[PDB]
């Protein structure tokens, strides 16, 4: 719901379609949820505004077309040659399946389309592309369970979702490549188990949420708009970016939480090796966040001289800080959660 | 007793005394965080803390109800829990043949000499 | 004398020696009272090639073998003789040859 | 020892940050043949 | 209150309570204890010296 | 313990207030002195509140840990001076003095692991926001990515003790051991940089040199002692596998002490110098432990503690001049016994208790530890003598040069000793002394 | 038992007790040696082995019983190494042999 | 200033005991504020409070024992340091066959 009110509708059918798929009984009916996607996220994301907006628009439709073709063609090929849509066993018939489903959600391999994507798209239009357009192709990545191109993805999906991160100067590719990243902690945890896979999805939905909706609030685009973007005290320029290591998710921060139960159930499985690559590849995470958090660790910088006052909404802001609030003391509500036993 | 019973060692034998604190730590961790949530709000509108703390009191009566809410679901779900793994080890007694407890005077173990 | 080397380093050099001067007298930022000193280039050229100088380091044959004869040698071969000694120690140890009268150290 | 470790990291990350951006300043055709390619092989390997 | 301590032993009251608070919770502690409290194997009293003596 | 924490707690306000610098600052010593009073452990657990006990070990690590987190306040006012955001470094302080009390508190290993790792956020508030040197950047990701690195991944092997053990109090670990070879390297080599060892030393020198008085303080007197403590508890379980590979890491130790001893003689820093002396003793500390008889134990517990006392005095006198003549180096510092004369009284007495001259905590240490040493292997007597030469060789070089020589040129006016800095300096040297009488306490807890 | 938490508890209390006593009984016959080698200038083999000796002996059986564990040493790792000793005795023959 | 400025002083001025650069009260509060809860509260009640604690590690118990133990032992004409953590009769060592060659240690 960002400027019309067919924002609204699209999201709705966008929200019914991808549901269609979740609750899906057969590859099929999967596919047909996955189109209506398809269907209702183009508008949104097609701005009529704007440029950049629409040459996201063929390569998101471009890209997401052919994986739902696959997808279905090799659904009717594992559901020819097995003649049932749970096969006995995963073989060739299975793989295409995934490779289907893991470019569809932008995963290792398949990725280059995803951050030439967030050039186009706004803040919580990529926001949007973020969190919920990945919800149906990894609940069914569930469903197949081929645990070695799971294992190849989960290798990549840290090594270049990091290593890129460090290089990129636009937030908008920043974001993608801290969710490729992220997004192979959730291909292991899938592979692991699914209520933590669940779990680690939702803070994660939560932590891309309410960071990418301060920087749709504040609008800042590039690390020299977050230097130079004014606060009154400087302060809260600093109480704010703590959840820039939230995504690290460093003990004090509650993006602990979910690592540590990932972690936990993981290494319960004994992939100790998997666990080390990505943990590893952690710490080139969040090593750029502190290079964008050198924006207000230290305080009273040199500033531009124009600015007098800073505004923004009262809605977004409202709700904003109260995420924020939680991403700074998360921990002791341990308790509050019942879901990991 | 000498005699490893899974099924006894599970069974709700009880010896466990909530705290004063075991069951208000939750409404006391909640209505805190709705609390300070609220100061939080108006610290960053550059509004007084304590000014409009009909914020507050609704932000702390929601918490606290939460608390209670979930401090339920739990104990329900902890309760759930335990009665399926009694009835998974009910189920398969051959499975899980209750084991003996011996003494360290019947066994031999190796040592670390740091001479 | 190189004709006037020793001249041609006088007259700009000399110059400083009064600037100096200046700087040290100057009855002004003394007042102030805030500590400090008058700043000088050897110092500062000083401390930061103290700090400062991997990036010229090439590592090269020279490098490897000041290195590996500084530190590497000598922590492989004194931890060698160590582990050595002890096993021979250990192996008479745990052997029984030594009772429980000549052995020493008794009390650690 | 800090070459060993410490800022070389840094500088071969550098490097390799560099090179991952000339992957993907490219065109949206090279990505798809992957995948086109990754799905040509996985169909020739059920028949085989 | 003699101006040398004003608003600041006050405000110091706060640190003291939280030692009040502290000390009452854990001597609650001391209540979920008692499962051994004189009947352990070396200190434990066999039966008698009871006498309204709640060693600890 | 709950007692201490609760007072903490109603404490954190205090930041908030205005003015309230020195009122928190009295506080701080005055739950020091409570905390001074609630004494009778054993080595069994003790005060078990609900996951919080204290024992021997632990019991001077935190008096130590709120002795030092009181003496910040002293050692840093020109926070105050330039109004430089004292509510933030006063709450800043307190969170890291929950977080060392929860850390050396916690009985169960992954409890004292989280608190472990959470400290690594409040100290790094302590450098980057209140630095001085544009280092201070690079030297923030040195601190934290060799912490990190290494620090997470031994959070595989508290899980993997978990489904081995089925819980993690210390007790608990004790009754079994553990010879996989990796558990062994994870969770050492982890304890090992923060220690730290000498190979990994590199970070230390540049995180002390580009931090405040106060944050350098908190480095050398706890970090290093903190990642000692959770080798005390933890090596317990270790022992086979540690006796087969035990050797390397001795050897680096020893032969790392006379290196980086040199490189004290040949340093020109004042920060510098303490921070490589520093390493040194920590050197013979990780020793003894790692011989792990019941002297080198007992004495790695009572050298921590001297250590870091000693290493927090001579920061405060690094501060001095840093503050006095806005220079490190060793060349613009020189001949100040003619500036502060009574001062140079103190100079002397930390570089002495820092060269082990008794009556001094820290000597009592390396009896302990040489002894221990010694009967582990005969062959450690031809480098232990070089290294205390050499240990000495440096203090008495950085005490000399600093004070001695004719006094420099270009040198601006600057205000003489004050009661602060007097008092600062005789509170952290004069326990220093006291503790020699009571020893038993800080030198028996095995 | 095998897994007695409690009552493992217990008995390395015992022990360290016993061992802080048993460590105890060696310094005070160093102390009473030390008494003698002061009673008398001329007086040191007058009483030296005599009184000596019970030192020597309890050095020994101190060490036998509780040297060679370290720190950490608890009444398991102290009484299993008993039962080592004891086989070692009738296999292999008094320690301060080798082995056959 | 002039002879008699320097000879007899203002009580404007105030030299500064390095806490509060501000107020002389506040200076002067702090500094006698600080110096009591540091110096008497610590270092000399603390001190005072250890040096008559009482026996906590049961060192002087175990000393208690020392002179006692010794001396029941010495007329007992029992061994006065047992080398045997148990009875050697009260152990039952297994047989060889259990034996096995399980690396048996000195
Ligand atoms: C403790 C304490 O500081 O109490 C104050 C006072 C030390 O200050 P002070 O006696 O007034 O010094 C002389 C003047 O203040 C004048 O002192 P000064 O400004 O002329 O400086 C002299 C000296 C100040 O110190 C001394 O003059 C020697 C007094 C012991 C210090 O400090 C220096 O500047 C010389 C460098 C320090 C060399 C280290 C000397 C101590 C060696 C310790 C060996 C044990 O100590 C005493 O009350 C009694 C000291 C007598 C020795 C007993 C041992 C203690």
């Amino acid at each position: 719901m960002f400027n019309n009110s067919s924002k609204i509708l699209f999201i709705t059918i966008m929200i019914i379609g991808t549901l269609i798929t979740v609750t899906s009984n057969s590859w099929l009916g999967a596919w047909m949820g996955l189109e209506i996607n398809l269907l209702s996220f183009i508008p949104l994301l097609s701005d009529n505004n704007n440029l950049m907006s629409t040459e996201a628009s063929l390569k998101y439709f471009l890209t997401q077309v052919l994986a739902s073709t696959v997808l279905l063609f090799s659904s009717i090929l594992l559901m020819l040659k097995n003649n049932m849509n749970n096969e006995i066993n995963e073989s060739f018939t299975s793989m295409i399946i995934m490779s289907a489903l893991l470019l569809k959600s932008g995963a290792a391999p398949f990725h280059f389309w995803f951050p030439n994507m967030m050039e186009g798209l706004t803040w919580m239009n990529a926001l949007m592309l973020m969190t919920w357009q990945k919800i149906a192709p990894l609940m069914l990545i569930s469903y197949l369970n081929i645990k070695y191109l799971l294992l190849i993805s989960v290798i990549l999906s840290v090594i270049i979702g990091a290593i890129g991160g460090l290089n990129q100067t636009s937030l908008r590719k920043l974001m993608a490549f801290s969710s490729i990243n992220h997004l192979g902690w959730m291909l292991s945890s899938l592979m692991i188990s699914e209520s933590i896979w669940l779990i680690y999805f939702f803070f994660y939905s939560f932590l891309s949420f309410v960071l990418t909706f301060m920087f749709n609030i504040f609008k800042l685009f590039h690390l020299n708009q977050l230097f130079s973007w004014f606060v009154n005290s400087k302060i809260l320029k600093f109480t704010l970016f703590m959840n820039f290591l939230s995504l690290g998710g460093l003990p004090p921060f509650l993006g602990f939480l979910p690592k540590w139960l990932v972690i936990q159930q993981l290494t319960l499985c004994n992939q100790y090796f998997m666990l080390t690559l990505m943990m590893m590849s952690t710490l080139i995470t969040l090593f750029f966040y502190l290079r964008i958090c050198y924006s207000a660790f230290m305080m009273n910088y040199f500033e531009n001289n124009w600015i007098m006052k800073m505004n923004m909404n009262s809605i977004n802001y409202n709700m904003y800080m109260i995420m924020t609030f939680f991403s700074i003391f998360g921990l002791f509500l341990i308790s509050l959660f019942y879901f990991m036993f | 007793s000498a005699v490893n019973d899974p099924l006894e060692l599970l069974t709700n034998k009880g010896t466990h005394e909530p705290s004063f604190l075991s069951p208000i730590w939750n409404p006391i961790a909640c209505g805190v965080a709705g609390v300070g949530a609220a100061i939080f709000i108006n610290w960053g509108f550059r509004k007084p803390v304590f000014s409009g703390i009909q914020k507050h009191i609704a932000f702390g009566a929601i918490g606290v109800g939460a608390g209670a809410y979930f401090d339920q679901k739990r104990n329900e779900y902890l309760a759930k829990r335990d009665a399926v793994l009694r009835h998974y080890i009910e189920l398969h007694p051959d499975d899980f043949p209750v084991k003996e407890r011996k003494t360290y005077g019947q066994v031999l173990e190796s040592w670390v000499p740091v001479r | 004398e190189e004709q006037e080397f020793i001249k041609r380093k006088h007259e700009a050099t000399l110059k400083l020696r009064q600037e100096f001067l200046k700087q040290s007298s100057n009855p002004y930022r003394h007042a102030t009272g805030e500590g400090g000193t008058v700043f000088d280039a050897g110092l500062a050229r000083f401390q930061a090639m103290r700090v400062s100088n991997y990036e010229h380091f090439k590592p090269t044959g020279k490098s490897f073998r000041t290195g590996l004869f500084a530190v590497v040698l000598p922590i492989a071969l004194y931890a060698w003789a160590l582990k050595a000694e002890r096993d021979g120690r250990e192996e008479k140890y745990r052997t029984g040859q030594v009772a429980y009268k000549d052995r020493q150290f008794k009390f650690i | 020892s800090e070459y060993f470790g410490g800022q070389h990291l840094y500088q071969k990350l550098s490097m390799y940050s560099k090179t991952l951006f000339l992957m993907h300043n490219n065109s949206l055709k090279i990505y798809l043949l992957l995948f086109v390619f990754w799905i040509l092989i996985l169909l020739i390997l059920l028949f085989l | 209150m003699v101006l040398g301590l004003d608003k600041r032993a006050l405000w110091g009251a706060l640190p003291l309570l939280g030692f009040a608070i502290g000390h009452f919770l854990d001597k609650k502690e001391t209540e979920r204890m008692t499962m051994f409290r004189d009947k352990s194997a070396l200190y434990g009293r066999p039966a008698g010296s009871e006498g309204k003596a709640p060693s600890w | 313990m709950l007692k201490i924490i609760f007072f903490l707690l109603f404490l954190i306000p205090f930041c908030f207030i205005n003015n309230m610098y020195w009122m928190v600052q009295i506080m701080m010593f005055f739950i020091s002195f409570i905390f001074l009073l609630m004494n009778n452990f054993m080595n069994y657990w003790s005060e078990i509140s609900y996951f919080l006990g204290c024992d021997m070990l632990s019991y001077g690590l935190i008096l130590l840990s709120l002795w030092i987190c009181s003496l910040m306040l002293l050692a840093s006012e020109m926070i105050n001076k330039h109004n430089n955001y004292k509510n933030l470094f006063l709450l800043n302080i307190i969170i890291l003095l929950l977080l060392l009390i929860l850390t050396f508190s916690s009985m169960s290993l992954f409890m004292f692991y989280l608190f472990f790792e959470s400290s690594l956020i409040p100290t790094l508030f302590l450098i980057l926001g209140w630095g001085y040197q544009p280092e201070r950047l690079q030297a923030g990701l040195y601190l934290l990515f060799y912490t990190l690195l290494v620090s997470l991944p031994m959070l595989i092997g508290i899980f993997y003790l978990m489904n081995k053990i089925g819980s993690m109090n210390f007790y608990l670990m004790n009754n079994f051991m553990f010879n996989y070879d990796l558990l062994y390297f994870c969770l050492l080599c982890a304890f090992l940089v923060k220690m730290p060892m000498f190979l990994v030393h590199l970070w230390l020198p540049k995180a002390h040199v580009e931090a405040p008085v106060s944050g350098s303080m908190i480095l050398a007197g706890i970090m290093l002692k903190l990642g000692g403590y959770g080798m005390l508890r933890v090596i317990s379980f270790l022992q086979l596998m540690n006796l087969k590979y035990s050797f390397v890491w001795i050897s680096i130790s020893l032969v790392g002490g006379v290196l980086v001893s040199l490189v004290c003689l040949r340093q020109t820093d004042l920060k510098a110098l303490i921070a490589y002396s520093s390493v040194a003793h920590m050197g013979i500390v990780l020793s003894g432990l790692l011989t792990m008889t019941y002297w080198g134990l007992c004495g790695s517990y009572t050298l921590m503690i001297a250590h870091g006392l000693c290493s927090s005095g001579l920061f405060c006198l690094a501060n001095v001049s840093y503050e006095r003549l806005g220079s490190r180096s060793m060349l613009i510092n020189k001949g100040l016994l003619n500036f502060m004369p009574s001062m140079t009284l103190w100079w002397f007495l930390l570089s002495s208790a820092n060269m082990a001259a008794p009556p001094t905590l820290n000597l009592l240490g390396e009896i302990y530890l040489l002894n221990s040493i010694v009967s582990w292997s005969w062959i450690s007597m031809i480098l232990l003598s070089f290294l205390s030469f050499f240990s000495a060789a440096y203090t008495l070089y950085l005490y000399s040069f600093s004070q001695h020589g004719k006094l420099f040129s270009g040198v601006y006016s600057f205000s003489s000793g004050k009661i602060r800095e007097y008092l600062l300096m005789l509170l952290h040297w004069l326990p220093l002394n006291l503790l020699i009488l009571k020893s038993e306490s800080f030198m028996l807890w095995l | 038992y095998t897994d007695d938490a409690v009552c493992r508890f217990e008995a390395d209390q015992q022990f360290r007790r016993d061992r802080m006593v048993d460590n105890e009984i060696v310094n005070i016959l160093r102390q009473r040696f030390e008494d003698c080698t002061l009673y008398e200038a001329p007086d040191h083999m007058v009483k030296c082995r005599p009184l000596m000796d019970q030192y020597e002996k309890a050095t020994e059986n101190w060490f036998i019983k509780y040297g060679d564990l370290g720190g950490y040493a608890n009444a398991k790792t102290a009484y299993m190494k008993q039962k080592h000793r004891l086989i070692w005795e009738r296999r292999h023959g008094p320690v301060g042999s080798g082995m056959k | 200033l002039t002879t008699e400025d320097f000879a007899n002083p203002s009580p404007k001025n105030w030299q500064s005991y390095g806490f509060d650069y501000k107020d002389q009260v506040e200076d002067r509060k702090a500094t006698k504020s600080t110096f009591f809860v540091t110096v008497t509260l610590c270092l000399v009640w603390g001190s005072f409070y250890w040096a008559y604690l009482p026996d906590t590690q049961f060192r002087n118990w175990a000393q208690r024992e020392g002179f006692l133990e010794l001396r029941r032992r010495e007329l007992a004409g029992v061994d006065l340091v047992s080398p045997n953590y148990v009875d050697p009769a009260s152990i039952t060592l297994p047989s060889d066959e259990d034996l096995g060659d399980t690396e048996i240690i000195i």
